[PDB]
C-alpha cells in the first residue's frame, strides 16, 4: 500500500469522488451531496434535506414567506427605518426556478440586499440579477451573479458582496417609510 | 416592464 484515497463522508448519498485525506476536509465543504440547511434568516430553524424537500420545507414552515410569479417584480420593504437588525424576505419565480430576495439592517446602520438561487451552484451560474433603487432622476443599481443556498449569503454579506447602503442613502429612495427595490432577474 | 408590486413586512432579530 504505497497510499490510500478515502470515500467522501456523503459517498453514502451518491458522491463517488475518493481523495487523499490532505483535502478529503476541503472537498467535503464543496460537495454537492452535502445535505441543504434552512436558507431562512434567522436559525431558529435547524431543518436538513435534499434540495427537492427545501422549496416543501419554505411551504410547511415558513409559510410567512410569500412569492411572486415574474422575472422583473418589486420588492418593497416596509417600516425600513425600524431600529436595530431587521430581516425582510421574499421568493420570486422565473424561468422555471424559485429564488430568494433577501434585505437585511445590520446594527452598528447598514443595508445589504442580495439574491439567491433555491438551486446549486453551477445553476446559479445560469443566471444574473439586477437590484435597483429609484427616485427622483437617481438610480443605484447592483448586479451580480446569484448565490447558490448551498454556498449562502452570510459570506457575501459580510465582504459587502451584493448591494450595500446606509441609512441616509435610504432616505433619498424611501417614500413614507417604505423602500422600493427593483429585482430583475435573467439567463446568461 | 409589467412589473408586480409585493410589499415584504420586516422581522426583528
Ligand atoms: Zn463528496
Ligand atoms: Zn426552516
Amino acid at each position: 500500500a504505497n497510499s490510500v484515497l478515502f470515500p467522501c463522508k456523503y459517498a453514502s448519498s451518491g458522491c463517488e469522488i475518493t481523495l487523499p485525506h490532505t483535502e478529503k476536509a476541503d472537498h467535503e465543504e464543496l460537495c454537492e451531496f452535502r445535505p441543504y440547511s434552512c436558507p431562512c434568516p434567522g436559525a431558529s430553524c435547524k431543518w436538513q434535506g435534499s434540495l427537492d424537500a427545501v422549496m416543501p420545507h419554505l411551504m410547511h414552515q415558513h409559510k410567512s414567506i410569500c412569492t411572486l410569479q415574474g422575472e422583473d417584480i418589486v420588492f418593497l420593504a416596509t417600516d425600513i427605518n425600524l431600529p436595530g437588525a431587521v430581516d425582510w424576505v421574499m421568493m420570486q419565480s422565473c424561468f422555471g426556478f424559485h429564488f430568494m430576495l433577501v434585505l437585511e439592517k445590520q446594527e452598528k446602520q447598514q443595508f445589504f440586499a442580495i439574491v439567491q438561487l433555491i438551486g446549486t451552484r453551477k445553476q446559479a451560474e445560469n443566471f444574473a440579477y439586477r437590484l435597483e433603487l429609484n427616485g427622483h432622476r437617481r438610480r443605484l443599481t447592483w448586479e451580480a451573479t446569484p448565490r447558490s443556498i448551498h454556498e449562502g449569503i452570510a459570506t457575501a454579506i459580510m465582504n459587502s458582496d451584493c448591494l450595500v447602503f446606509d441609512t441616509s442613502i435610504a432616505q433619498l429612495f424611501a417614500e413614507n417609510g417604505n423602500l422600493g427595490i427593483n429585482v430583475t432577474i435573467s439567463m446568461c | 416592464k409589467l412589473r408586480p408590486v409585493a410589499m415584504v413586512r420586516p422581522w426583528v432579530r
